[PDB]
RNA sequence: GAGAUUCCCACUGUCCCUACCUACUAUCCAGCGAAACCACAGCCAAGGGAACGGGCUUGGCGGAAUCAGCGGGGAAAGAAG
RNA sequence: CCGCAGGUGCAGAUCUUGGUGGUAGUAGCAAAUAUUCAAACGAGAACUUUGAAGGCCGAAGUGGAGAAGGGUUCCAUGUGAA
C-alpha cells in the first residue's frame, strides 16, 4: 500500500551525539526529517508543530534522547506538484520507551 | 543580430541569446564548456543535476583555488563545482531556444548544442570600504551568452 | 499577506505592546482588509484580534 | 655561526616519505633467506588485530631482579583464521631483479577471494576466473598447466603461494578477502612446487606456519592521525607563550644559504597511516579457537595450566571496537601497529635468534579477561554473578519463569 | 605610588614536557567578491662577473593541471634612507 | 609636385588622462549565546508576514520620550531596473 501509517521510535541521542550546544535541536529536526525520508521514501516531509515543540521542549541543547513519532504517508494529490506523496510526522507522547517496537497503525 | 559562428544550415538550427546577465562570467564559461556538444535533453538533465549537486562542471581554465571533488573524475579533471546560478541561467536560455525551435517547427528531440559562447559584459561598479579610509571597487562580472542548437540524430 | 500595519494599529488600540497582539492566522485576508482603527476595533469585537495575557511571573516562591 | 648548544635531531630521516601508505595490507618487502637444507615451509601469515590485554607469568632469566618472579606483561591478540591457498607464483632471477615467470591459479577459487578482484561486487556479473577454471578440466588446458608447472620447476628460483584470508569467520563488516604472496622456503624448487601443489585449494592454519615462543616480525600500517603540525608530527619544542604568529611551529626552517628549504627540516603534514615493520615480537600463545565436538569449547583460549578456568580470550563484554574472537589467535608480546581490526602481516624473523631474550620458554599463569569497555573488575560472567548475587532484573525474569 | 630594583612565603603549564576539550575561524560548498604587487620570469652546484645569478659558461638535469600548509629565497612589498 | 610656416615624429620622465589584465572566482563576507516548525502571499522564501516554540536585552535596557544635528528620512499605496 501507499497510504500507510506507522509508529516508530527515534534515537535522537544517537543521531545528535557530538553536535554542539547551539545546534542540537535544529540538527534533531534535520535528523527527524532525514529519518522520515529514509523510512517512507518521500522527499516531501512535513513535521507537526506539536512534534517541533516536543523536540524543543527542553531547550536548544538538552534534546530528549528518544522520541516516539508517527509517520503517515498521505496523498499530495491536491495540486500540480512534482511529488504525489508526502509524509506527515506527528508526536506520540509515551511514558516509557521500553519494549516499544515499530508498529503498523490502522486508520 | 550578428552571432559568431553562423550555422552551416539556418533551417535545421535555432538561436538563443542573452545580454548583461547577472551571473559570474568564469562560472558560466565553465558550465557552457561542460554542456557544449550535448544533446538538449542530456544538457537539461545535466544542468538540473548540477543544481542538485549530483553532477559537477569541471573548472579547467578558471580553476584558481577551486576545490577537488569526486564527481570531477567523470571528466578528465580533478577540480569541479556546482554553479547553481549559471546552471539556472543556462536552463532558461535552453528553454527559450527550445521555444524558438518550436516556432521554427523543427522537433526538439534531436537538437544538439553545437555553438555556445560566453562573453564578458560591461562591468557594474559597487563600492567597498577598507582599513585606513580607503575605497576599493566591488565590480560585478556579467556575461553575454549565445547559443546555436542544431538538429541531428 | 503582510500585517505589520494591522499589528501596529491593534497594539495602539488595545493599549498593549505588539507582544500581546494576537492576529488570527486563519483569517489573514479579513485582517489584511483592515486599514483603519475603526476596522481594527471591529475585528477586536469580532474576536479575530485578541490581547494575549501577561506572561506569568509568580511570587509564590518568594512568599 | 654554529648553534650555541648541541642537541640531537628531532625525528628520523630513515622514514622521510612521511606520507599515507599506498597500501592497506602491509607488504613483506623481504622474505627470509632460503636454504634448501631446511624442510619446506611458509614464511608468513595474515592476521587481524583484535585487541590488547595483559598476562601474568614467571620469568626464567638468571641473574635478573625478576628471576623466578611474577611479572605482568601487555600482550596483543591477533585473530588468525586459516589461510586458503589458491595459487602459485614462480619467480626467475635476472640481472634486473626477480621477475614473475608464471602464475597458476587453482580451481574453485572461493567467493570471498573472488571479491578481491572487483571494486563493485554488487554490480558485477561474478565472471572472474570463470574461463580460467575451465582449463583444469579439458585435456588441452591440463597439458598447458602441466607445461607451466614443469617450466616453473626447471626455470624458477623462488616460488610463492597466493593465499587469502577467510572473511566469513571474522566479526568484521568487510567480506572482501585479503590476498597475499607468501614465500615457500626450505627445499629444492621441485620439492616446494610439489608441496604447494598439494596445498592448492587447502587451508593452512597458523600453527603450521608459526610456533610457540618464537620471535617474529609484524608488518602493517599504523593508525592514521590526519594532517598534523610539527609539534605533534616531529615532536619539536613548543615555542614560548609570547610568540606572536604561533607557538606550535619550527622557528627557523633554514639558513639564508643554501637559499632553499632542506628536506631535513620538520614540516607539517600527514601523520600516521605509515607502513612499518617491527621485528622481534615474541609469540606468547597460539590459541586453538572454538570447537564443537559435543559442546562448545572455549577453555582452550584463555585457560592456563594454573588457572583451569573455562573462559575464552574474549574480554567480558567482548573486544572493544572489534567483536568476538572465535578462530585461532596469536598472543604476541607488547604493542602492534595499526588500529583494531587492522590486517597485519606476520613474518618469520630474518635474523638468527641466539640471545637469551629469544629462545626463552614462555609459560603463562594467568590471562586477564576483565572488561576493557571501562574499568572491568570481573574475569567471568559466573564470577560476577557469584559476587553480586541475584539482581532485580533476574528477580523479575524468574517471577515470569516461575 | 598602574614609578625602578632584590629577596622570601604561598601559588601555579613559565618550564621539565607536553596532552586533551570547547567556541569562532581556517577548510569544502551556494551566493557575492577586492587589494598590494607585476622588465620578462621563476629547479640547482661551481665559475667568472659591479668582488653573493633565475637568465651567461661548464656541469647536475628537466613531464600537464592542481589542493591544503609553510615561511629558506625572490639581496620580497611598503617610503626618492 | 614647387615654395612658405610650425604647438611637427616617443618606450621610458615613481610622466598626465583614460582604459584593461595577471593576481583571482582568490583574500574575504568570523566582536556583542540562537534559532526551529507550520501556513499565507508569491513565478520564486534560510531572510517577508501570521501563528506556535526556544532564547536574548533584563528598568544604568536592545524599553518609552526629548536637546543638538538631519530635512521629509514620517504615513499609505505600488514597483522589483539600480
Ligand atoms: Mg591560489
Ligand atoms: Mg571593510
Ligand atoms: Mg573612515
Ligand atoms: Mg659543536
Ligand atoms: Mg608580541
Ligand atoms: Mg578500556
Ligand atoms: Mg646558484
Ligand atoms: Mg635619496
Ligand atoms: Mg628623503
Ligand atoms: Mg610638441
Ligand atoms: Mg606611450
Ligand atoms: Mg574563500
Ligand atoms: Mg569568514
Ligand atoms: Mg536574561
Ligand atoms: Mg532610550
Ligand atoms: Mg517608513
Amino acid at each position: 500500500n501507499e497510504v500507510v501509517t506507522r509508529e516508530y521510535t527515534i534515537n535522537i541521542h544517537k543521531r545528535i551525539h557530538g553536535v554542539g550546544f547551539k545546534k542540537r535541536a535544529p540538527r534533531a529536526l534535520k535528523e527527524i526529517r532525514k529519518f522520515a525520508m529514509k523510512e517512507m521514501g518521500t522527499p516531501d516531509v512535513r513535521i507537526d508543530t506539536r512534534l517541533n515543540k516536543a523536540v524543543w521542549a527542553k531547550g536548544i541543547r538538552n534534546v530528549p534522547y528518544r522520541i516516539r513519532v508517527r509517520l503517515s504517508r498521505k496523498r499530495n494529490e491536491d495540486e500540480d506538484s512534482p511529488n504525489k506523496l508526502y509524509t506527515l510526522v506527528t508526536y506520540v507522547p509515551v511514558t516509557t520507551f521500553k519494549n516499544l517496537q515499530t508498529v503498523n497503525v490502522d486508520e | 543580430v550578428r552571432y559568431s559562428l553562423d550555422p552551416e544550415n539556418p533551417t535545421k538550427s535555432c538561436k538563443s541569446r542573452g545580454s548583461n546577465l547577472r551571473v559570474h562570467f568564469k562560472n558560466t564559461r565553465e558550465t557552457a564548456q561542460a554542456i557544449k556538444g550535448m544533446h538538449i535533453r542530456k544538457a537539461t538533465k545535466y544542468l538540473k543535476d548540477v543544481t542538485l549537486q549530483k553532477q559537477c562542471v569541471p573548472f579547467r581554465r578558471y580553476n584558481g583555488g577551486v576545490g577537488r571533488c569526486a564527481q570531477a573524475k567523470q571528466w578528465g579533471w580533478t577540480q569541479g563545482r556546482w554553479p547553481k546560478k549559471s546552471a539556472e541561467f543556462l536552463l532558461h536560455m535552453l528553454k527559450n531556444a527550445e521555444s524558438n525551435a518550436e516556432l521554427k517547427g523543427l522537433d526538439v528531440d534531436s537538437l544538439v548544442i553545437e555553438h555556445i559562447q560566453v562573453n564578458k559584459a560591461p562591468k557594474m561598479r559597487r563600492r567597498t570600504y577598507r582599513a585606513h579610509g580607503r575605497i576599493n571597487p566591488y565590480m560585478s562580472s556579467p556575461c553575454h551568452i549565445e547559443m546555436i542548437l542544431t538538429e541531428k540524430e | 499577506s503582510m500585517l505589520r500595519l494591522q499589528k501596529r494599529l491593534a497594539s495602539s488600540v488595545l493599549r498593549c505592546g505588539k507582544k500581546k497582539v494576537w492576529l488570527d492566522p486563519n483569517e489573514t485576508n479579513e485582517i489584511a482588509n483592515a486599514n483603519s482603527r475603526q476596522q481594527i476595533r471591529k475585528l477586536i469585537k469580532d474576536g479575530l484580534i485578541i490581547r494575549k495575557p501577561v506572561t506569568v511571573h509568580s511570587r509564590a516562591r518568594c512568599r | 655561526s654554529h648553534r650555541k648548544f648541541s642537541a640531537p635531531r628531532h625525528g628520523s630521516l630513515g622514514f622521510l616519505p612521511r606520507k599515507r601508505s599506498s597500501r592497506h595490507r602491509g607488504k613483506v618487502k623481504s622474505f627470509p633467506k632460503d636454504d634448501p637444507s631446511k624442510p619446506v615451509h611458509l614464511t608468513a601469515f595474515l592476521g587481524y588485530k583484535a585487541g590488547m590485554t595483559h598476562i601474568v607469568r614467571e620469568v626464567d632469566r638468571p641473574g635478573s631482579k625478576v628471576n623466578k618472579k611474577e611479572v605482568v606483561e601487555a600482550v596483543t591478540i591477533v585473530e588468525t583464521p586459516p589461510m586458503v591457498v589458491v595459487g602459485i607464483v614462480g619467480y626467475v632471477e635476472t640481472p634486473r631483479g626477480l621477475r614473475t615467470f608464471k602464475t597458476v591459479f587453482a580451481e574453485h577459487i572461493s567467493d570471498e577471494c573472488k571479491r578481491r578482484f572487483y571494486k563493485n561486487w554488487h554490480k558485477s556479473k561474478k565472471k572472474a576466473f570463470t574461463k580460467y577454471c575451465k582449463k583444469w578440466q579439458d585435456e588441452d588446458g591440463k597439458k598447458q598447466l602441466e607445461k607451466d608447472f614443469s617450466s616453473m620447476k626447471k626455470y624458477c628460483q623462488v616460488i610463492r603461494v597466493i593465499a587469502h584470508t577467510q572473511m566469513r569467520l571474522l566479526p568484521l563488516r568487510q567480506k572482501k578477502a585479503h590476498l597475499m604472496e607468501i614465500q615457500v622456503n626450505g627445499g629444492t624448487v621441485a620439492e616446494k612446487l610439489d608441496w604447494a601443489r598439494e596445498r592448492l585449494e587447502q587451508q593452512v592454519p597458523v600453527n603450521q606456519v608459526f610456533g610457540q615462543d618464537e620471535m617474529i616480525d609484524v608488518i602493517g600500517v599504523t593508525k592514521g592521525k590526519g594532517y598534523k603540525g610539527v609539534t605533534s608530527r616531529w615532536h619539536t619544542k613548543k615555542l614560548p607563550r609570547k610568540t606572536h604568529r604561533g607557538l606550535r611551529k619550527v622557528a627557523c626552517i633554514g639558513a639564508w644559504h643554501p637559499a632553499r628549504v632542506a628536506f631535513s627540516v620538520a614540516r607539517a603534514g600527514q601523520k600516521g597511516y605509515h607502513h612499518r615493520t617491527e621485528i622481534n615480537k615474541k609469540i606468547y600463545k597460539i590459541g586453538q579457537g572454538y570447537l564443537i565436538k559435543d559442546g562448545k569449547l572455549i577453555k582452550n583460549n584463555a585457560s592456563t595450566d594454573y588457572d583451569l578456568s573455562d573462559k575464552s580470550i574474549n574480554p567480558l563484554g567482548g573486544f572493544v571496537h572489534y567483536g568476538e574472537v572465535t578462530n585461532d589467535f596469536v598472543m604476541l608480546k607488547g604493542c602492534v601497529v595499526g588500529t583494531k581490526k587492522r590486517v597485519l602481516t606476520l613474518r618469520k624473523s630474518l635474523l638468527v635468534q641466539t640471545k637469551r631474550r629469544a629462545l626463552e620458554k614462555i609459560d603463562l599463569k594467568f590471562i586477564d579477561t576483565t572488561s576493557k569497555f571501562g574499568h572491568g573488575r570481573f574475569q567471568t560472567m559466573e564470577e560476577k554473578k557469584a559476587f553480586m548475587g541475584p539482581l532485580k532484573k533476574d528477580r523479575i525474569a524468574k517471577e515470569e519463569g516461575a
